[PDB]
């Protein structure tokens, strides 16, 4: 996250982070046994470690559960990064508590202009590299359709949304992906990708998680 | 460009 806020340890409780001997993408919490995230971030030797606020120090209030299941949308391209979404299944259930917590899915998709709260122990340089040690926040809005078109022509499609600024400063950065974009406690988007990162004109870009909720719930309830 | 850590 460029240009965010230290968010408050454990302030973000569905927020996880994704570990295999370091931390590569973040994910959400949807259930006691499931995380949404970004097809882009499938691989083996997944470690979900939810709980986290240093993810450098063991503090206390810490779960870390292995995936059992790494299920991409078989749909997902990844060129075109169109239906850049992915359930992972926890090996065993989390223990729910203040600090570790579910999201709810949307019931509606949102609209432009409404305000969401994205997270991430991503880089916080828009040049050079910086990872923090602890989560990161920053408050964005949804752009409209034909401005997010307008940034970025014949690349964006149904399933996904611009968020943030056109103005420089302010977006998800490379460490983000698969974090969580909330508005109004719904889990409406996931970070999957932009041109660099807080550049002018280029905001960021998410997958629109509204559309997938009857695929998530089906694809829960099979396995 | 996508978001991981690569
Ligand atoms: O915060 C919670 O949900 N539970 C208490 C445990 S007594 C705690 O972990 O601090
Ligand atoms: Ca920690």
């Amino acid at each position: 996250i460029v240009g965010g806020y230290t968010c408050g340890a454990n302030t973000v409780p569905y927020q996880v982070s994704l570990n295999s001997g370091y931390h590569f993408c973040g994910g959400s919490l949807i259930n006691s046994q499931w995380v949404v995230s970004a097809a882009h971030c499938y691989k083996s030797g997944i470690q979900v470690r939810l709980g986290e606020d240093n993810i450098n120090v063991v503090e206390g209030n810490e779960q870390f559960i292995s995936a059992s299941k790494s299920i991409v949308h078989p749909s997902y391209n990844s060129n075109t990064l169109n239906n850049d979404i992915m359930l992972i299944k926890l090996k065993s259930a989390a223990s729910l508590n203040s600090r570790v917590a579910s999201i709810s899915l949307p019931t509606s998709c949102a609209s432009a202009g409404t305000q969401c709260l994205i997270s991430g122990w991503g880089n916080t340089k828009s040049s050079g590299t910086s990872y923090p040690d602890v989560l990161k926040c920053l408050k964005a809005p949804i752009l409209s359709d034909s401005s997010c078109k307008s940034a970025y022509p014949g690349q964006i499609t149904s399933n996904m949304f611009c968020a943030g600024y056109l103005e420089g400063g302010k977006d998800s950065c490379q460490g983000d992906s698969g974090g969580p974009v909330v508005c109004s406690g719904k889990l409406q988007g996931i970070v999957s990708w932009g041109s660099g990162c807080a550049q002018k004109n280029k905001p960021g870009v998410y997958t629109k998680v509204c559309n997938y909720v009857s695929w998530i719930k089906q694809t829960i309830a099979s396995n | 460009c996508t978001k991981s850590i690569c």
